[PDB]
RNA sequence: CAUAUUAUUAUCUUAUUAUUUAUAUAAUAUUUUUUAAUAAAUAUUAUUAAUUUAUAUUUAUUUAUAUCAGAAAUAAUAUGAAUUAAUGCGAAGUUGAA
RNA sequence: CUAGAGUCUAGUAGUAUGAAUACAAUUAUUUAUAAUAUAUAUAUAAAUAAUAAAUGAAAAUGAAAGUAUUCCACCUGAAGAGUACGUUAGCAAUAAUGAAACUCAAAACAAUAGACGGUUACAG
RNA sequence: UUUUAUAUAUAUAUAAUAAGGAAAAGUAUUUAUAAGAAUAUGAUGUUGGUUCAGAUUAAGCGCUAAAUAAGGACAUGACACAUGCGAAUCAUACGUUUAUUAUUGAGAUAAUAAAUAUGUGGUGUAAACGUGAGUAAUUUUAUUAGGAAUUAAUGAACUAUAGAAUAAGCUAAAUACUUAAUAUUAUAUAAAAAUAAUUUAUAUAAUAAAAAGGAUAUAUAUAUAUAUAUUUAUCUAUAGUCAAGCCAAUAAUGGUUUAGGUAGUAGGUUUAUUAAGAGUUAAACCUAGCCAACGAUCCAUAAUCGAUAAUGAAAGUUAGAACGAUCACGUUGACUCUGAAAUAUAGUCAAUA
């Protein structure tokens, strides 16, 4: 009963709603820009460095 | 950075050297071992040279 | 000293199974060399069933490795124990003077 | 208590108001310097004693038992018990670590009034 | 203060001088909400335990008991089980068996009626149901807008599209089985960039891997075939959906009176296996590592969790019955076939009864 307060006082779970399109569409430019933007390497980095 | 399982317990690989201070330590050790040596040799030469200069006296 | 169950193993035994060795006048398919029985036509010529022959697919036999589970040894996890250590309580008291 | 040396040496062993930082009103003494001309009943400091505020269950503390910060050690009713078992070291002695069941509603601390003591004196 | 004046040696001692004065009327929601009592003492204050007041239950028992509606109901011996049920269905897959009518002469063939699931076949029992033994994580649970090996020429069973559905054998016959025919990856060339690789396109190589007919009608012709249509099946391919396998990070009970543990152990390189990484398993060769007083290893105990239940003011604590999610198991252990997925409640072997 306490945990339900976190979710609007709702007891019981619906199944997680599915996505009609599992991946971003082409017309959705912003996700493409983030995907094809320069990858940051550093203190907060996502890929192997140049010489690594 | 996370990778495929590379062994029983190794699931990460080195991505970037943020700072190479350990490499600096290794290089500086290797350099120092002989860098001090040259100064020691010339110090010994100077010390014995002053010994001889006083010996003339 | 006695009972019980998991775990392991330079040990003993081993179902089945997996690979793995070797052997089959061992089989089955096809390929040869051949032997009988049968058909058509003027000596046959081919056909089926069997004889030898060398490629596959298995069977039996074996070589090695692992292997359920069983023993034997060890250890623990328990359960009981003559014999035995300490301490808790209480009954009205008994004895010392710490 | 153990070894080596001729009684000594070398030992084993490890018992029998935490530390630091910032701050915090006086008085009186001293104490050590710094001055100024014995006198400035001289100022700056630390030691000692009584305080104030503050703290505390109080006794009492009173520049710490106060206001705050940081680090460590320790405590969780009495008795069983620093006992048993196991381990750790030790020739051993010992030491360290260290429970559990049972029993109880106790137990303890400061202070108050008392009667008690060969407790002290003193009187009437 | 500041500015200057005299004097003395840019500076020093003295004397004087000072700019800061403005006025005006009118212009709620406040949030969350925590109480103690008895018992010490000759009496007081404090420490300190013990108990009580509250709510609840997977409840049990004592006494008692009316009707109705709803929610639950072997937590213990994953102990053993009498008896009956819980998984069948398809006759439009193939076969059989009759009755009538017609033609043929005991039968044969058609049409129509039936019977046949004790013969050959297709689909279904990987789910659901129950349970909580094992399991402290070597594959379990929870969470992440987490990943790759950058997961298969896998569709399991429907959708939307195209196509194809051939020949023999063995079965008594076939939609049963065999044999055969026909229908993404690796190379090489370039292009880029989300690049020190991937992707794209092209051209080759092999892809190269299948199938099945029944039910009705009709139309031909010569009962025989054949050819269309309607139905229901079958096979391949693209995508969608639903699904799977693997790894990471954080957390997940008590005992160190369990202090050292680990030799496939920790890491590297190859090979086999897999759709796929990895000492996961098997082989080989190297290095000496890895975990550990922030508690390893070992032991005991336990299925885990929630938007579930109980409680509290809350942090939390407890349960894991009921509702729901995940895992494991179907008397015990190992292995094998099928399959995409199983050490299957299957099969073989063994153990127990
Ligand atoms: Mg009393
Ligand atoms: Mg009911
Ligand atoms: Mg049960
Ligand atoms: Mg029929
Ligand atoms: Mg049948
Ligand atoms: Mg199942
Ligand atoms: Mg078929
Ligand atoms: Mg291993
Ligand atoms: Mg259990
Ligand atoms: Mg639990
Ligand atoms: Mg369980
Ligand atoms: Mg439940
Ligand atoms: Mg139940
Ligand atoms: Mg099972
Ligand atoms: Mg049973
Ligand atoms: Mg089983």
């Amino acid at each position: 009963g306490k945990g339900a307060a976190k979710y609007g006082f709702k007891s019981g779970v619906f199944p997680t709603t599915r996505s009609i399109l599992k991946s971003p569409t082409t017309k959705q430019t912003d996700i493409i820009n983030k995907v094809k933007s320069p990858k940051p390497k550093g203190v907060l980095g996502i890929g192997y460095a140049k010489g690594v | 950075e996370a990778t495929r399982p590379l062994s029983k317990r190794k699931f990460f690989a080195i991505a970037e050297i943020i700072r190479n201070k350990g490499q600096q330590f290794a290089l500086y050790e290797s350099e120092a071992q002989l860098s001090v040596a040259k100064e020691e040799a010339q110090k010994a030469k100077e010390f014995l040279d002053k010994r001889s200069v006083r010996e003339n006296k």
